[PDB]
RNA sequence: AUUCUAUGAUUAGUGUGAACGAAAAUAGAGCAGCCUAUUAAAAUAAGUAAAAUGGCUUUAAAGCUGUUUGAAUAUUGUGGG
RNA sequence: UAGAUGUGCAUAGUUAAACCGAUCAUUAAAAUAAUGAAUAGUGUCUAAAGUUAGACCCGAAGCCUGGUGA
RNA sequence: AACAAAGCACUUUGCAAAAAGACGAUAAGUCUAAGUAUUGAGUGUGAUUUCUGCCCGAUGCCGGCUGGUUAACGAAUUUUCUAAAUUGAAAAAAAAUUUGGUUUCAGAGGAACCCCCGGUUAAUGGCGGCCUUAGCGUGAGGGUCCUAAGGUAGCGAAAUGC
RNA sequence: CUGAAAAUUUCCAGUGUAAAAGGUAAUCGAUAAGAUAUAAUUGAAACACCUUUAUUUUUCUAUCGUAUUAUUAAACCUUAAAUUAAGGAACAAUUGUUAGAAGACAGUUUAUGCGGGGCACAGGCCCCAUAAAGAGUAAAUGGGUGUGUCUAAAAUGUUUGCAAUUUUUUAUAGUAUAUAUCAAAUCAUCUUUAUGCUAUUCAUAGACCUUGGGUACAGUAUAAAAAUUAUAUAUGUAUUAAUUUACAUAUAUUUUUUCUAAGAAAUUAGGUAAGAUUUUGUUUAUAGAG
RNA sequence: CAGUCGCGUAAGCGGGGCAUAGGAUCACAAGAUACAAAAAGGAAAGAUCUUGGAUUUUUGGAAAAGCUACGCUAGGGAUAA
RNA sequence: GGCUGAGUAGCUCAAUGGUAGAGCAUACCGUUCAUAACGGUAUUGUCUGUGUUCGAUCCACAGCUCAGCCACCA
RNA sequence: AAUAUUUAUGU
């Protein structure tokens, strides 16, 4: 009989949060053995709305790609700076002469590939367009992939993460399971504070407040996540591995 | 009624507002008055 | 919630003197309904009022003021 | 849901830091990396097992080593595991390449550099009770003891499980008479309705 | 100290209004101080001060009060105004 | 003997009011820019008056309180 | 011709400390009554013969929901001023937070009356139309609208008739 | 919607009773088969598993409310000098507070105006006549479909043959004038100097065509631009280390601001400037047209 | 007149509409001013300026239904039969 | 200013996420030896607009109109 | 073996 306007919201006084860098000791622990790009962290941010008000549609362009679905990699000079900066950007077995053996193995991670202008001469020493044509991913001047700035090759061909308020909560994936700390939280911080702004210019009659964001992998338990990123065991610090 | 009162608050943020009526179904008023408390005309906007 | 409520009283300070059950043993301390010991305690002899100036011949202090203890059993 | 239904759920599943499978491995060990198949064909389901049950509480206490793991469809393959154990005498200086985990035979056991004189391990239709055992006394790791309110928790969930079924069979039963109920008014009844 | 008369004062102030209306202080009439009270009394004051609420008084304070509650221990800064 | 004592009004105006002051008020800073406001009081008697008291005089039906009578 | 009246009818009263009703600045208490449902009180009608029809919508009363509403109470909230402290500011400076005093806002739940359902006319009260007809009239009859129901029996230029 | 445990979600089709979304390709089976899921089919949407959420339902806890029971086991009430009695009993009763409620009772209002009063009707304001050639001027006088409104104003630049508009900057000569230059105002004119196309002519495997090169000399202007982007895909052909590259088709795009009439629409009412100055009706004529 | 904005070459024009038909105080609410601050430092409550809500329509501004043939008093014949 | 209910065909009324119906008031036909009854059919379509969903009389918002009590009532 | 709708009219 009895209805109720805003969602159900839980008192969170006893709800035991974990920072960052501990809950990820734990999350890491469960995705032991799992492939670390087929594992994908996720965020479900509780925010406190109305039933019948709008509800947000935005996307955002996170530091880091997080669809796995296009694997860009790299032919850049061999521990240059951007060799480290493909990593940055994303780039999974970018550098030099590191691929051109797998191109030789016959099985090949990544579904694009960039070959940076600098790197170009090294392309044809190989001589493994014979292979890389059949499979339609050899680059060339038509291929666009031949550029000097990689970063805005890599914003282009990814594009966005879209982002819908469901019911009473948004979710999206935030980062990969191969993410370090420091990634990681960078990558969610674009995420709160996007969805603040949208929140923030959505209206003033009745704004929506994030009440709990819980983390959780794909075969992870989804626990609360505190404010707080340094780890609470003073021993531990953080650690970065496969 | 079909004509309301509303105020211009101005956006010197002296205090001083202007008070006009106008239809509700019309956009909120924004006009360039003049404001005696700085002696210069600035922009007054409606206050709600 | 609300800055003034319904005032109330929390009973009466009382020394045990008989080790009523259910309520607490000899001596003991503690803040008892008026009716129960207007009416069955005093009249029998089981209870005391404590006044201020019993507080001083025992010797105890206002801080010593216990609490009901209905799982005591002789 | 509630804020304490998910607790009693995610606390639950926190039993990574426990009794069975649990040590902090020496400064010697830096990885390792174990290669089973995917079915239990063959004697796969010792590994298996070890890897659901004991390595992920191994991350744990000793977040610091890489623990890959490959799959291979090829059942009757090499389940071994070869155990980092040597740092090259604790020595700082870290060998560049190093594979991850993947799920078709991807990442085969990287061969040893200079300074890694490494101790294998075979586990094939063994139980991952004995695959453990050699596990720890090879590696010489230091079993952790479980803190008083560690062995408090266990003892807390342990009664949830029995009010838990106690549950389950009362709501199943209810149900059971209710859909049996239902069944046999609308097998008498409907079957009029027919006509 | 109290009491009586006048001024202060058709004032402050209250009240929609009509109207109601202080005190300090001053002048005069009297003048007296005490607890061992010039007639036999206190071991210095607790359900009291005070609060909420219903009223009186009133300027909202102070004072009076039914109901329900309910403190502190002296200028070495305790209590009232 | 000496000192003090005893309502009040006026002597300076101005403004809502204070500061200010033969100047003051308004001009969101001020400044002869304008406008408005400045010069014998006090006591007494005679008389006419305003206000409050019965208030120039006579005259209700009625209202309330305390008593009286079957 | 008005009142009363015998008769008639309705409502009320179980008496266990107060039967109801009436009186009592207001109580104890008194009358009722040294009575007990064939008693007492209240209301209308007004011996008797022959009779007392229809409507519970409105109004009043009675009964009824673990219902709705719902003052007090009250879960959850909130504010003025000021003292001290902290933070901030540390330029001519506030401001913010916690505590003390002081003073406001505030309402999930939560009574009766009321809303809602049913009952009651010797309760207060109400008790209509418009078409058509076997030939003109007259309608046994038929159709239709509306209402809670539509003035029945009887009486009828009446103390009621302009 | 106090919290916990467990469970619960049917149109048709669909394996069948699909809660919704996000992530994922494997998940379980103690060593051997198999169940599960991805695929496949249906449907708008597809499933295991792991997360956070939506609706509803039992028990438990929690908060409210109702009812009953006990009480010389000395609340209180009633009988009773008044008790180890009887009955009632945490109700009743009383006090305070709060809400409702009988003209049972109390105070007061219910006006005034009006060719007497009663009923009715009337109360501010605007225009015209009455009004007597200043102003003013009454009557329950004559006119009125009078009126407590509406309104924020809007949807290498510069035409290619040459000192040509206004104002200003700077410089030179010059003794204040003169020229050039700069910026702004007025105005979106569209700008590839030829990379395509067209014609003709050589070669050229070729039985008219394939492939690659030349040629054209332009005022009766010209083949020498009547409008020239960029891609995504598929299908070819020819090509290279290479979907490398160049063409030919189609179909989805964007680009050249360049092709679905706002100069076809909206009754916008103030300040100021400029422009227009009989707009209405009448009347003559005019396909459908009275 | 001072302040400072708009249009216009300029002169100059603009303190709403071609003119004639929309009620105050008090209280309340939103802003400003820096006057006073009941021992003192603050504040409350006040004062000045601007502004808003009125069939306050009996519109110079009361929250307001009747009977009397049981009627009463003061007047008027300033209004009747 | 705050909150709630609400209307479907000419007339009177049903249908709750899934077809948009029933009865009546005319008319045509059928049934009957014939008439009256009876039977069948026909149209006249969710107050308006917008939005959410594969899908809207149905859910959400605004308005028309009706209705509940409110706010002001200096 | 104890069933039970409705059927008026005809110078
Ligand atoms: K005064
Ligand atoms: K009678
Ligand atoms: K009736
Ligand atoms: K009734
Ligand atoms: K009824
Ligand atoms: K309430
Ligand atoms: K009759
Ligand atoms: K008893
Ligand atoms: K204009
Ligand atoms: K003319
Ligand atoms: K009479
Ligand atoms: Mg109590
Ligand atoms: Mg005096
Ligand atoms: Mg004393
Ligand atoms: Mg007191
Ligand atoms: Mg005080
Ligand atoms: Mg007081
Ligand atoms: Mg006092
Ligand atoms: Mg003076
Ligand atoms: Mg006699
Ligand atoms: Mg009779
Ligand atoms: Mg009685
Ligand atoms: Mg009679
Ligand atoms: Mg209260
Ligand atoms: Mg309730
Ligand atoms: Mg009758
Ligand atoms: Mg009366
Ligand atoms: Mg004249
Ligand atoms: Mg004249
Ligand atoms: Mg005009
Ligand atoms: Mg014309
Ligand atoms: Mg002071
Ligand atoms: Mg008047
Ligand atoms: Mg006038
Ligand atoms: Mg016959």
């Amino acid at each position: 009989k009895k209805q109720y306007k805003f969602f159900k919201s839980w008192d969170l006084t006893g709800q035991q949060q974990f920072s960052l860098c501990d809950a990820m000791r734990y999350l890491r622990a469960v995705e032991v053995g799992q492939p670390p790009l087929s594992v994908k962290y996720e965020v479900h941010v509780k925010l406190r709305t109305k039933k019948n008000g709008p509800v947000v549609r935005d996307r955002v362009r996170l530091p880091t790609p997080v669809k796995t679905d296009t694997r860009i990699a790299v032919i850049c000079p061999e521990g240059s700076a951007l060799q480290e900066e493909a990593k940055n950007l994303g780039a999974v077995m970018a550098g030099e002469e590191t691929l051109f053996e797998a191109i030789r193995s016959g099985n090949f991670p990544f579904n694009k590939l960039l070959c940076h202008t600098e790197s170009e001469g090294a392309l044809r020493k190989a001589n493994v367009g014979k292979l890389l044509g059949p499979k339609g991913l050899m680059p060339s001047g038509k291929t666009k992939t031949i550029t000097n700035n990689l970063e805005a090759t890599f914003r282009d061909m990814i594009g966005m993460d879209e982002y819908r308020e469901r019911n009473g909560v948004v979710r999206m994936a935030v980062g990969q399971l191969g993410f370090t700390p420091k990634q990681l939280a960078e990558n969610i911080r674009v995420f709160m504070a996007k969805i603040k702004s949208d929140i923030g210019k959505l209206d003033d009659t009745t704004p929506k407040m994030v009440e709990e964001v819980v983390l959780s992998t794909t075969h992870g338990p989804g626990m609360s996540l505190n404010a707080e990123f340094a780890p609470t065991d003073d021993k531990i610090k953080p650690e970065d591995l496969e | 009624s079909r004509i309301i009162n509303v105020r211009l608050i101005s956006m010197a943020m002296t205090g001083y507002f202007y008070t006009f009526t106008r239809p509700r179904t019309s956009l909120p008023m924004s006009m360039l008055k003049y404001d005696p408390i700085v002696r210069r005309k600035v922009l007054f906007l409606e206050q709600k | 919630a609300s800055h003034r409520m319904r005032l109330q009283d929390q009973g009466v300070v009382v020394r045990l003197l008989e080790d009523i059950p259910k309520f607490g043993r000899k001596h003991a301390i503690f803040r008892i309904e008026r009716g129960r010991m207007r009416n069955e305690w005093f009249p029998k002899n089981k209870a005391e009022y404590m006044t201020p100036a019993r507080f001083q011949e025992l010797g105890l202090t206002r801080d010593a003021i216990g609490e009901v203890d209905r799982s005591f059993v002789i | 849901v509630g804020v304490i239904r998910r607790l009693n759920v995610v606390r639950e599943l926190l039993n990574i830091r426990a009794g069975p499978g649990a040590a902090l491995l020496p400064k010697e060990v830096t990885k390792v990396h174990m290669q089973f198949a995917h079915r239990i064909e063959e004697g796969h389901m010792g590994p298996r097992k070890f890897w659901r049950e004991n390595l992920p509480k191994l991350k744990y206490w000793n977040p610091a080593v890489p623990m890959v793991i490959n799959r291979t469809t090829d059942q009757k393959g090499p389940a071994v595991m070869t155990i980092y154990f040597r740092d090259d005498k604790d020595a700082k200086p870290s060998s560049t390449p190093f594979p991850t985990s993947s799920a078709d035979g991807s990442s085969p056991a990287p061969k040893p550099a200079q300074g890694e004189r490494i101790v294998t391990i075979d586990m094939k239709n063994r139980n991952s009770s004995v695959i453990l055992k050699e596990f720890l006394d090879k590696t010489g790791a230091v079993a952790v003891q479980p803190t008083a309110k560690d062995e408090e928790e266990f003892r807390e969930f342990e009664d949830l499980h029995r009010r838990s079924e106690i549950d389950r069979e009362r709501i199943r039963k209810m149900n059971d008479a209710k859909k049996r109920e239902k069944a046999m008014l609308a097998k008498a009844m409907s079957d009029a309705q027919s006509i």
